[PDB]
């Protein structure tokens, strides 16, 4: 009886957006972004690719409570490199990367016998 | 009260074997592990589904109306 | 040809056994999650009771028709009712069945999935056609009618996604493994005299090589290589749930991308 | 004497005693039908007691409970008594 | 062809109004099931 709707876990609600950019308070250049409708598939993901860039300072991410999908993912790059266009950079290579993994593997399926 | 459809724990569609299954033992005299195994249900979780039913269904139907 | 490289070890109508190189454990375990979760697919998810003299409840019998796999390589292009602007469901966001069955001989009528009947139209795409890979060809056995019982039924399969309910799961189950001898130290086994004597041997330890008995630990190697095998149900193909698997986190981190645009 | 219960969608008149719960679902010989699906305090049986015109007697679902009507049954007691047993599933 | 109660036992579409107190045709059985609804009902495939 007191039980949500699955589709909350997917599907945003009212006034609610994929993002949210809060700046963080306690160390400079940080930001703390809130995923809505998204768990560990992005979460853990985007922190690992943020990982690689030498100018994130800092990279984790959380979700709270796992009644609510949803969670927070701050990120510290050095000065001067806007932690936002670090989350765009790692979104791409995630994409460019998943790229080449759609062919590859379409590829060796097509040389498969059965 | 009938094959479940799909085990619970993996999915892997378990509905379409009771039958088959209650054959590849009775004439095919098959021991029930090996009989399993030929249905393709190699994960214990999918084997436990058909190992332990009970299809009830079968006294549930022998009341008349 | 660029990072993630696939190397197949088997193939066929439901399993395909591969090995991920190149890629962050991260996204070999995404990737796997989405396909458990997140790869579009069709399915009942609305039951119209005509008639019922079953000695099943009408919720048990609606229970198995939505877990009924159905066919799901043409969703790509029927639409998510909630986003049709029908009121309720359509040609465009649905597909409809219908179950029609009656005890006629008195040998015990067993109901099948391949008694379910579309009717409404397809529109040329492959979709919605209870799946059946049986040897008597009888997709799963529904219900079981005696004497004279009877079974009328009108069902609606709707786009669906395994988060919202497990029945939109196209996946089965997916093999997952990395770093078959323990040369990561991932993990650290229990023993009761000898470690490598007590736990089997992984399949995958004949594909890498062995750690060597005075070797200082490689502190440096990450996770590279996975062995993977993704189980397929049938509604979609195994080669497919893949592809699409790819697709869907391909486009979810897309819609990232896209968000902080509109922002 | 004269006295008797009888099972009818009570309709308010002079006593007007009844409760919430709906009396929709209710077919004019007070028992739901099978198919129907109830909630909340619905009115499974609409019962009437004119006592010495109208004062409302009938059994309400259960407040915390909500199903389907499965099978009704109207039987008698040896004093051909109008026995009725509502299965909700 | 319309009912409103059913027999346990012949299944026969009965129903009668009232001072008929409960019985069948030929099937004396004091039962009667309240036969279905018309309005049939709507199930969530979940
Ligand atoms: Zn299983
Ligand atoms: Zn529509
Ligand atoms: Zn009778």
């Amino acid at each position: 009886m007191n039980a949500p709707d699955r589709f909350e876990l997917f599907l945003l609600g009212e006034g609610e957006s994929k993002l949210k950019i809060d700046p963080d308070t306690k160390a400079p250049n940080a930001v703390v972004i809130t995923f809505e409708k998204e768990d560990h598939t992005l979460g853990n993901l985007i922190r690992a690719e943020l990982l690689n860039d030498r100018k994130v300072l800092f990279a984790a991410y959380k979700v709270e409570h796992p009644f609510f999908a949803r969670f927070k993912l701050r990120i510290q790059t050095t000065e001067g490199y806007d932690p936002k266009d670090a989350l765009k950079n790692a979104c791409n290579s995630i994409i460019n990367k998943l790229g080449a993994l759609k062919t590859n593997f379409e590829t060796e399926w097509n040389l498969q016998t059965l | 009260m009938i094959v479940p459809v799909r085990c619970f724990s993996c999915g892997k569609v378990v509905g379409d074997k009771w039958e088959s299954y209650l054959n590849l033992l009775q004439e095919d005299e098959l021991d029930e592990g090996t009989a399993l195994s030929r249905l393709g249900l190699k994960r214990y979780c999918c084997r436990r589904m058909i190992l332990t039913h009970v299809d009830l269904i079968e006294k549930f139907l022998r009341y008349n109306p | 040809e660029e990072g993630p490289q696939v190397k197949i070890r088997e193939a066929s109508k439901d399993n395909v056994d591969f090995i991920l190189s190149n890629v962050d454990l991260a996204m070999a375990n995404s990737l796997r999650r989405v396909m458990i979760a997140e790869i579009p697919t069709l399915a009942i998810d609305s039951v119209e009771v005509e008639t019922n003299t079953t000695v099943l409840a009408d919720e048990f019998i609606a229970h198995r028709l939505g877990l009924i796999p159905l066919q799901s390589m043409d969703i790509e292009q029927l639409e998510y009712s909630r986003d049709c602007f029908c009121e309720d469901h359509c040609d465009k966001c649905s597909v409809v069945l219908t179950l029609q069955a009656f005890g006629e001989s008195e040998s015990t009528t067993n109901v099948y999935s391949k008694d379910l009947v579309i009717v409404s139209n397809l529109m040329g795409r492959n979709i919605g056609h209870p799946i059946i890979q049986d040897k008597e060809g009888n997709g799963v056995l529904i219900c079981k009618l005696r004497k004279g019982q009877e079974l009328k039924l009108t069902c609606v399969a709707k786009k669906g996604i395994a988060k919202e309910h497990a029945k939109w799961g196209p996946a089965a189950a997916i093999e997952f493994e990395y770093d078959p001898w323990n040369k990561l130290k991932h993990t650290d086994y229990w023993y009761e005299q000898d470690s490598a004597k007590e736990w089997p041997q992984s399949k995958n330890c004949e594909y890498e090589d062995p750690p060597n008995e005075g070797d200082p630990f490689d502190y440096k190697a990450q996770a590279d290589t996975f062995y993977m095998n993704v189980e397929s149900v049938g509604s979609i193909p195994v080669d497919q749930v893949v592809v699409r698997g790819i697709d869907t986190l391909q486009k979810k981190v897309a819609s990232i991308l896209l968000a902080l645009t509109q922002m | 004497m004269s006295i008797t219960e009888t099972f009818e969608k009570p309709q308010r008149t002079n006593t007007l005693r009844m409760k919430h719960g709906t009396y929709d679902k209710l077919d004019d010989d007070g028992l739901i039908a099978p198919g129907v699906r109830v909630s909340g305090e619905d009115v499974i049986i609409g019962k009437t007691t004119p006592i010495s015109s109208k004062r409302d007697a009938s059994t309400p679902l259960r407040s915390t409970e909500n199903g389907i009507v499965d099978q009704v049954l109207v039987t008698t007691n040896q004093d051909g008594l109008k026995f009725v047993k509502v299965r909700v599933r | 062809a319309t009912l409103k109660y059913i027999c346990a036992e012949c299944s026969s579409k009965l129903s009668l109004s009232r001072t008929d107190a409960v019985r069948c045709k030929d099937c004396g059985h004091r039962i009667l099931l309240k036969a279905r609804t018309k309005r049939l009902v709507q199930f969530e495939a979940r």
